């Protein structure tokens, strides 16, 4: 599954 | 032995024609089992593999929704970071985002890791310790900040080493039959004289799983590094990979060069003579 | 999912409250702690993202991640702090806080000088009214409820003037 | 800033005549993603030619695989033709299947 | 911060009602909470980039509108009672399975009745203080009474020369019932003995009523109780 932390840079 | 879940997400801005395309792929070891394309009809994401088709729909919604998103995220990336290194709005640019866990063989959390580029080069990545973060430029500076403000690192951290590394083993389990292989290369050799003074022999290995492999050359039992040509490692299109390399001998001196094989399906490294 | 404990806590001025919150899910790994004031919004007070103990003025929030537990520790408890407590979770891969049963927090300020006394007070603009005003008594009084229908007691309410110990408990009944 | 493709053109199995193959045309090594690779049939180009989904390596440099179903024969050539905003012109690569 | 409209909003069993919600910070995402007496934040509605990502409300009858960017207003139909609740709005900068922090709106609060007929504005009086008091503890507690009203919809304040003042006041945080259909709500205000000694100061209780809009539907037989202010006053006596 995915799991990419998406806080904007 | 050990094993790895990867996704790769590659997103390319398009100005003037509409949204960026987006790109997500994901990989256990060296085999593809999922794929997400913003321009493709279903806008869905997809299985690749035979033993992923076992997930109920309710895997299939929650991938589609989590990595649209992912794709918006990465779309107002692109313009954070236009912004960041004062670009056009002509140009078109990249992010590229790799991460993943790894297992032992026990099964349990060995390391961790994720990784961001643009522009085909680094901008930020996650240390090893899995606490903090690696900043390649000025630019990646002000997004490690807000990373660190926004705790990411201990959000990363915890899938990491957590659902992560559960799905992973739940994949191993339903693709046990293929996954957990390692088929040894078929080798043979070839001979093409090039002039009336020299020839070319080539060392073939056909068909090996996993995709590392060192096809080496020797003359009279010392290692020739020179004369030497190495292709890059290609996928056969079945799952399994091929690779060549070769030299450049005088005619008449064949026998005195000796290729090796070594391959982790293979009870003793090969030997092949012509 | 987010359990908290004690549903209820009376602590007096400058002392000790301690607030729990457990949770189940095993992909919990941070907690955070928000407060309500009565007829505000829910604001922020804590969160916490790794094990152990983060301190911030008389808030201390612990973690601890083996047993899924988050505590609030309030030192010197003052009365500004009596609110609605709520803690909240969010399960890596979920899209939001989820938020428990809360915990109401009041803590009652000393009085240093109670004077209880109990008067009588009178709408001109209307006969057939009158209620009554019990004021000026001390913070562990306990204020008696009314279960007969047709009367109404309230509860204690503190107000402060611009003086010195101007803290008074109040409470108004009428029928 | 930019990386040029590498190419390799081969088929999926050792190629006999008459027996049912896959023709493979690998790029690798490229920077930006965009390209276009076809599969020539005696200088044509061969419709419905699969591709897979678009991964990186290391050096954060693009893979891609093309492919498609052939039948070898001793008269017909095959070839992949790959352009790249690297290239000035369209890079043309023969299969030689007595590599 | 974030904004939410209207604080107060009441509605007939089966009707349907649009509560607004917008913010202008830039976060991308928000969210849609309720808080009831039963749980004090349940969770509704997650939106990432205006895409629906997680909906924890069993009913079909919640549909949330964020085509609009930076707005996620909220549309329920076949109102019922037990929907009767405070709505509270939600966003934080980034998306919702990485935010660090949310921020919540000031909520709107819903009372779904059976029967408009019911809703009444409240009656106000003001009780003078006790000779008693003045004399032993110098002090002059005026304590204002709403009683009769309903829904819970009523903001009371107190007016002394004209301006609103928040020294000396305590107001029952909640209303209690009368009975079924009626609500009661206390508050008082102490000053001193010589300020209210002074004929010349006089103070005003007031209690704003949230009732029905303009747009509901009423017979001619008695006024409609709309959002009005209901006071009453008295003044400085040397008694």
């Amino acid at each position: 599954v995915v799991g990419a932390v998406g806080v904007g840079k | 032995g050990s094993h790895s879940m990867r996704y790769f997400y590659t997103s390319v801005s398009r100005p003037g024609r509409g949204e960026p395309r987006f790109i997500a792929v994901g990989y256990v070891d060296d085999t593809q089992f999922v794929r997400f394309d913003s321009d493709a009809a279903s806008q869905r994401m997809e299985p690749r593999a035979p033993w992923i088709e076992q997930e109920g729909p309710e895997y299939w919604d929650q991938e589609t929704r989590n990595v649209k998103a992912q794709s918006q995220t990465d779309r107002v990336d692109l313009g954070t970071l236009r912004g960041y290194y004062n670009q056009s709005e002509d140009g078109s640019h990249t992010i590229q985002i790799m991460y993943g866990c790894d297992v032992g063989p026990d099964g349990r959390f060995l390391r961790g890791y994720r990784q961001d580029a643009y522009d085909g080069k680094d901008y930020i990545a996650l240390n090893e310790d899995l606490r903090s973060w690696t900043a390649a430029d000025m630019a990646a500076q002000i997004t490690k900040r807000k990373w660190e403000a926004a705790h990411a690192a201990e959000q990363q951290r915890a899938y990491l080493e957590g659902r992560c590394v559960e799905w992973l083993r739940r994949y191993l389990e339903n693709g046990k039959e293929t996954l957990q292989r390692t088929d040894p290369p078929k080798t043979h050799m070839t001979h093409h004289p090039i002039s009336d003074h020299e020839a070319t022999l080539r060392c073939w290995a056909l068909g090996f799983y996993p995709a590392e492999i060192t096809l080496t050359w020797q003359r009279d039992g010392e290692d020739q590094t020179q004369d030497t040509e190495l292709v890059e490692t290609r996928p056969a299109g079945d799952g399994t990979f091929q690779k060549w390399a070769a030299v450049v001998v005088p005619s008449g001196e064949e026998q005195r060069y000796t290729c090796h094989v070594q391959h982790e399906g293979l009870p003793k490294p090969l030997t092949l003579r012509w | 999912k987010v359990q908290q404990s004690p549903e209820s806590l009376i602590v007096p001025e400058g002392g000790m409250a301690s607030l729990n919150c457990t949770s189940s899910d095993r992909n919990v790994d941070y907690f955070w702690w928000y407060r309500q004031h009565s007829g505000k919004s829910p604001k922020m007070l804590m969160s916490i993202f790794s094990n152990g103990e983060k301190e911030e003025g008389r808030f201390t929030v612990h973690l601890n991640k083996a047993s899924l537990h988050t505590s609030l520790h309030i030192r010197d408890s003052q009365p500004s702090d009596s609110a609605l407590y709520l803690c909240a979770a969010r399960s890596s891969g979920s899209w939001q806080l989820i938020f428990g049963s809360g915990t109401q927090l009041t803590v009652m300020p000393d009085i240093q000088n109670p004077e209880p006394a109990v008067y009588q007070l009178k709408d001109p603009r209307s006969q057939d009214s009158t209620l009554c005003l019990f004021t000026d008594f001390d913070s562990q009084i306990n204020v008696p409820k009314t279960m007969e229908s047709g009367t109404f007691i309230t509860d204690k309410c503190v107000l402060d003037m611009k003086a010195m110990d101007s803290k008074s408990n109040g409470a108004i009944a009428w029928s | 800033i930019q990386r040029t493709p590498k190419i390799q053109v081969y088929s999926r199995h050792p190629a006999e005549n008459g027996k049912s193959n896959f023709l493979n045309c690998y790029v690798s090594g490229f920077h930006p993603s965009d390209i276009e690779v076809d599969l020539l049939k005696n200088g044509e180009r061969i419709e419905k030619v699969e591709h897979s989904d678009l991964s990186f390596s290391k050096d954060w440099s693009f893979y891609l695989l093309y492919y498609t179903e052939f039948t070898p024969t001793e008269k017909d050539e095959y070839a992949c033709r790959v352009n790249h905003v690297t290239l000035s012109q369209p890079k043309i690569v023969k299969w030689d299947r007595d590599m | 911060k974030i904004i939410q409209k209207p604080k107060y909003l009441v509605a007939v069993t089966g009707s349907e009602k649009i509560l607004i919600c917008e913010q202008y910070l830039g976060h991308n995402a928000m969210y849609w909470y309720r808080q009831s007496a039963k749980k004090p934040l349940e969770f509704m509605f997650s939106y990432s980039y205006q895409m629906l990502m997680d909906n924890q409300t069993a009913s079909s009858r919640f549909q949330p509108q964020s085509s609009k960017k930076n707005h996620l207003d909220l549309q329920i139909t076949a109102l019922k009672p037990d929907d009767s609740a405070t709505y509270f709005c939600a966003s934080s900068q980034d998306r919702g399975d990485s935010a660090h922090t949310l921020y919540f709106g000031s909520g709107t609060r819903l009372t779904v009745l059976e029967d408009l007929r019911n809703v009444t504005p409240p009656k106000v009086s003001l009780f003078e203080p006790s000779k008693a008091e003045i004399a032993n503890k110098q002090k002059a507690t005026l304590v204002c009474l709403a009683r009769g009203f309903f829904p819970d919809h009523v903001e009371l304040s107190w007016w002394v020369n004209g301006k609103e003042v928040h020294s000396g006041v305590c107001t029952d945080p909640q209303a209690y019932k009368e009975s079924n259909y009626s609500y009661c709500l206390s508050s008082r205000l102490r000053v001193s003995a010589t300020f209210w000694h002074n004929p010349r100061n006089h103070f005003r209780c007031q209690v704003q009523f949230h009732g029905l809009s303009e747009e509901d539907k009423w017979p001619e037989g008695s006024p409609k109780p709309v959002t009005q202010n209901i006071s009453a006053e008295a003044w400085g006596r040397a008694d």
